[PDB]
DNA sequence: CAGGATGTATATATCTGACACGTGCCTGGAGACTAGGGAGTAATCCCCTTGGCGGTTAAAACGCGGGGGACAGCGCGTACGTGCGTTTAAGCGGTGCTAGAGCTGTCTACGACCAATTGAGCGGCCTCGGCACCGGGATTCTCCA
DNA sequence: TGGAGAATCCCGGTGCCGAGGCCGCTCAATTGGTCGTAGACAGCTCTAGCACCGCTTAAACGCACGTACGCGCTGTCCCCCGCGTTTTAACCGCCAAGGGGATTACTCCCTAGTCTCCAGGCACGTGTCAGATATATACATCCTG
């Protein structure tokens, strides 16, 4: 559905704010939604191809670990 | 709208079809004009290979788009699969390169496929390069087109430097003088 | 009536959630939008709490990491905030 | 503007000669392949020029000429011109000291197509041959232009209409090498706003090798009196 | 233990175990496992030396995952073999552009 | 006396160019840039299934696996077209 | 008599000249034996009297161009944002820093 | 009844108490370690082998880890690391 | 010194493949210095691997397998 | 004023360097058979995921005034593009010399491998203190008179 | 600039659950034999890398010129920020099924290793052709009498 939304305006501006930003343009708000939604859509995807190979109905941590570990974003602690 | 379906032996056909047509039935257009069963039909477009069930409409081909047509092959270890690719070098680098303690009997062939397919996509982009540069040889510039002009070729080979291969002519629109 | 200017809020926040260190999306909107995006690919997922924790901290890195960039671009452009073709530069210049 | 307000002939005229359109030069080159660029038209029976005169065409963008017949938009390109002579409307004033103008007969948009310097491209030794032999004879008008460094052009024999012209400090057209059929051309252009009647006279820029030229009859306070050129050759 | 004889705290076992079964190769060298521990515990201590530096420079004696990643990043050749490695919990450096204060 | 025999995947990938278009030629540099293309490809899909095997604590690269990298490696429509290709393949040769 | 010299081409055509002649071909664009030297007194900081063979030189030449090639594209694209069509300093370095390499 | 999930726990918790005296350290800071020790021995032993492929080698010897940690860690880390290894492998011959 | 006989129209035509209109002079020192860095971290690995092999040549594999490690694979020689 | 020798552009038969195809040979691939262990499948358990509910309250949504920063035009000067002429290393070919890559032979030290053993290390549970949170004052920063 | 005001920081007080340690156990680590192929090492061959040299000429270089583009300033205007008020839904604690991950039991087929055999693939001659080159040849230039 529209839940891509439920990512607020104040929440990407806390995460603009980490990241440095003093001033945020109205559009930035659906264009930082849309370069998530590809992100994750493309993080899931391999998470899922990892779980339908192990045999797995549940996407463990490790999936999502080793994901990000083939795009070269490696994740630690998990 | 009126589209051209060119064949490897160079006979162009033309079909009339509407954005709402999927695949299955472009080739279904095709073995009625042409002749040719669709389970043999390989449609290429904008270096994408053609998804049976997406329409023409997703590929945004328009009036007068022409379509490649490519028949895929039905039909020692390597012949028993119909492949070119050797199975059995590939078993042999599998099980002396240090992959796994055991490589199943089914893993070469699939894999062999995999890089005979692979191998058939890049020089066809190159070889359909040369030919529309009007040269009969394929070079390193050619094969630098067919990786770079297709969004999937390039996406997986985005970060090889193809050797002798220059860039693709790319010139910002800001550079063009004003009116 | 006594207001700060425009920018001085900006940089508290900013001293703040650079020195805090916890997930700043909603949980829960983010589990919606996680199992969304995973039903397009396989139908009745489930996902373990820890890994919903991983793709929420590997997001929130990714944007921290791309903001900043683009923010750099915005300072390099002459200005102090940012527009959508800065974050379509920095993505570029990354490389897809 | 209307200030070169009976025309004349080409062949109160100025010197006989034979009009020519085509290259009936010395020899020859530019040796650049424009290839058949993708250039999408707007073109099938003329609403819009294919390689347009003024839009975004990489060939036109460089002047670079397409060929007739083998780029993609085919003969609709309007960056084939030198080929199919889109000239502009000029004609010849008789003037009693700056001699013959190209007079504007239609009010010209600027930065276009005006004319081309058309005539015979010959080399060094017979360039200073031509010389010697047009000032033994005593002309006084004197058309030694350069197409290149090496190469020189001269309308006088073999020329056409861009002859009557002469050297303003303040120009209202200019001269810029064009390449057209592997070949090195020369294209006069406007830059200004153009009103039809008044002359199209440009920077000369020449560096005589006399020592006393005829008087820059532009009268404007930016004319020193004299052309200037480059060197003092 | 031949932990004790090289000197090391990291298992020199356990590491030769992860070889053997890693497919690495088919044969592992005995001075191999030894020197990789003795890498691992290299790098081991840099990091837990600089968290600990950075924890007590918090007025905290627990390492935490803060403590890390300054620990990480303040070490150019550290950042330099993790760049692109995300610390999990352990945000940003406190970086705010000379253009952004106040003028 | 010959000098070393030495391995290379150039005679299959002139017999694939025969295939597709028989008048067609490539040069030298070019066959030796496919052929580092393919052991590229062959060491990535290798890899990834060596990784498989061993996170899942398996000790046999099956067909399965191949299918799984291939699906992780291949961008879209060359993942699908490539498990269709593989799964020609080894149904055939098993069933003959 | 005298030499008539005419305008000149216009700052950029030339340039834009050159991007379509470069564009289209594949030649190396580094002078090979400066650049064999410079490989040399590079390598002459690790291991004295190394040898190299012509491959390995044409394979770091064509790596060094291409690297160098991708950098200015990327250094055009965040000038081009700039509002300048000049490349500065400022933006390789620019470059450098979004790409991960400073 | 659960099945030996191994780790690099106790062995990080003994360097940090030989470096640091008076320290200790969270779970999730452990097992940031952990998968960092995991990660760093991929790295090293894949470097390894395919370093001994390359040159027709089948086994890893003290030689393929050396080259490997001099390729993977910068500077100073890798002399460093060069020289603890060299110490350990020196001990350990003895 | 031999960073120089990279030559200021070599670097051009470079930024010419490159798409780059007009080069400031500045540009010519950043250029080199950035040649310098990239060429001595792939000499230096090139080197590295010919001391492990016992080699006082470097080869053309070693380079390639050196630029691989970087991330900047090269097809074309082995 | 005059032809002959000479310089120049043009079309040309030919020369070169890279590619397609035939030749011998050898080593690795294919076929056949056996053993053992990884894995496939049935069966059971129980952790932790999913779903729900209810109260709290903090963050998000929303609205509005306003200011300062984005953007566009203008103007200005200087630096970079283009071009010409001068020079110099780049490139090519030609020649010579030897270092070292590459292959082989022989041998041995070193690690695979296997069985027995035992303690190191892991799961479970248990304890207390560092820290998370809160309240109150203190400092610190900001902004408008 | 200084006083007001908001925000944040510091400093003690309480609670709590997670770090840190111990206890029992088990299987993986260690030791000692036993062996078999990887590799260390010496030697030899032959390719190719480095060094030099002459010659030709294409690109680099330095300067001159000029224009157009970078950069600073100024005006405008509009959009996002600060903040207050209202609302909604996240969150936290608690509970209830129950699905499916993880382990067990046991079987069995698939793959490593070995042995036997021969032809497919690789190095190498041999022939053939885009593309560059020295050469007959027509027309204009100088060249001396
Ligand atoms: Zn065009
Ligand atoms: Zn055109
Ligand atoms: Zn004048």
């Amino acid at each position: 559905r529209d839940n891509i939304q439920g990512i607020t305006k104040p929440a990407i501006r806390r995460l603009a704010r980490r990241g440095g930003v003093k001033r945020i343009s109205g559009l930035i708000y659906e264009e930082t939604r849309g370069v998530l939604k590809v992100f994750l859509e493309n993080v899931i995807r391999d998470a899922v191809t990892y779980t339908e190979h192990a045999k797995r109905k549940t996407v463990t941590a490790m999936d999502v670990v080793y994901a990000l570990k083939r795009q070269g974003r490696t994740l630690y602690g998990f | 709208m009126q589209i051209f379906v060119k064949t490897l032996t160079g006979k162009t056909i033309t079909l009339e079809v509407e954005s709402s047509d999927t695949i299955d039935n472009v080739k279904s257009k095709i073995q009625d004009k042409e002749g040719i069963p669709p389970d043999q039909q390989r449609l290429i477009f904008a270096g994408k290979q053609l998804e049976d069930g997406r329409t023409l409409s997703d590929y945004n081909i328009q009036k007068e788009s022409t379509l490649h047509l490519v028949l895929r092959l039905r039909g020692g270890r390597s012949s028993r699969a119909g492949l070119q690719f050797p199975v059995g070098r590939v078993h042999r680098l599998l099980r002396k390169g240090n992959y796994a303690e055991r490589v199943g009997a089914g893993a070469p062939v699939y894999l062999a496929a995999v890089l005979e397919y692979l191998t058939a996509e890049i020089l066809e982009l190159a070889g359909n390069a040369a030919r529309d540069n009007k040269k009969t040889r394929i070079i390193p510039r050619h094969l630098q087109l067919a990786v770079r002009n297709d969004e999937e070729l390039n996406k997986l080979l985005g970060r090889v430097t193809i050797a002798q291969g220059g860039v693709l002519p790319n010139i910002q629109s800001v550079l063009l003088p004003k009116k | 009536p006594h207001r700060y200017r425009p920018g001085t809020v900006a940089l508290r926040e900013i001293r703040r959630y650079q020195k805090s260190t916890e997930l700043l999306i909603r949980k829960l909107p983010f589990q919606r939008l996680v199992r969304e995006i995973a039903q397009d690919f396989k139908t009745d997922l489930r996902f373990q709490s820890s890994a919903v924790m991983a793709l929420q901290e590997a997001s929130e890195a990714y944007l921290v990491a791309l903001f900043e960039d683009t923010n750099l671009c915005a300072i390099h452009a002459k200005r102090v905030t940012i527009m959508p073709k800065d974050i379509q530069l920095a993505r570029r210049i990354r490389g897809e | 503007s209307s200030k070169l307000p009976p025309p004349q002939l080409f062949n109160e005229a100025c010197r006989t000669f034979q009009v020519i359109s085509d290259c009936l030069y010395g020899s020859r080159s530019s040796d650049h392949d424009a290839l058949d660029c993708d250039c999408a038209e707007d073109w099938r029976d003329g609403k819009n020029h294919a390689c347009g005169e003024d839009s975004d065409c990489i060939n036109r963008a460089t002047k670079i000429e397409c060929v007739i017949g083998d780029c993609n938009c085919g003969e609709g390109c309007q960056n084939q011109r030198f080929q199919r002579k889109q000239y502009a409307k000029v004609s010849v004033i008789k003037t009693e000291k700056k001699g013959y103008g190209l007079r504007a007969d239609t009010d010209l948009q600027p930065n276009d197509f005006i004319y081309e310097y058309v005539g015979e491209v010959i080399n060094e030794p017979t360039f200073r041959s031509r010389m010697l032999k047009y000032d033994k004879e005593g002309i006084k008008h004197f058309y030694f232009m350069s197409l290149t460094k090496n190469e020189f052009v001269d309308a006088t024999k073999k020329g056409n209409l861009g002859r009557f012209c002469n050297h303003s400090c303040n120009p209202n057209c200019y001269v810029d090498k064009w390449v057209v059929g592997d070949k090195l051309r020369m294209g006069i252009f406007a830059a200004r706003y153009i009103k039809a009647g008044e002359e199209l006279v440009f920077n000369y820029n020449v560096d005589r090798y006399g020592a006393d030229p005829q008087p820059c009859y532009c009268g404007e306070p930016n004319c020193v009196g004299f052309i200037g050129g480059k060197t003092q050759t | 233990g031949r932990s004790s004889r090289a000197g090391l705290q990291f298992p020199v076992g356990r590491v030769h175990r992860l070889l053997r079964k890693g497919n690495y190769a088919e044969r592992v060298g005995a001075g191999a496992p030894v020197y990789l521990a003795a890498v691992l515990e290299y790098l081991t201590a840099e990091i837990l030396e600089l968290a600990g530096n950075a924890a007590r420079d918090n007025k905290k004696t627990r390492i935490i995952p803060r403590h890390l990643q300054l620990a990480v990043r303040n070490d150019e050749e550290l950042n330099k073999l993790l760049g692109r490695v995300t610390i999990a919990q352990g945000g940003v450096l406190p970086n705010i552009q000379s253009v952004l204060l106040p003028k | 006396r010959r000098k070393t025999r030495k391995e290379s995947y150039a005679i299959y990938v002139y017999k694939v160019l025969k295939q597709v278009h028989p008048d067609t030629g490539i040069s030298s540099k070019a066959m030796s840039i496919m052929n580092s293309f393919v052991n590229d490809v062959f060491e990535r899909i290798a890899g990834e299934a060596s990784r498989l095997a061993h996170y899942n604590k398996r000790s046999t690269i099956t067909s399965r696996e191949i299918q799984t990298a291939v699906r992780l490696l291949l961008p879209g429509e060359l993942a699908k077209h490539a498990v269709s290709e593989g799964t020609k393949a080894v149904t055939k040769y098993t069933s003959a």
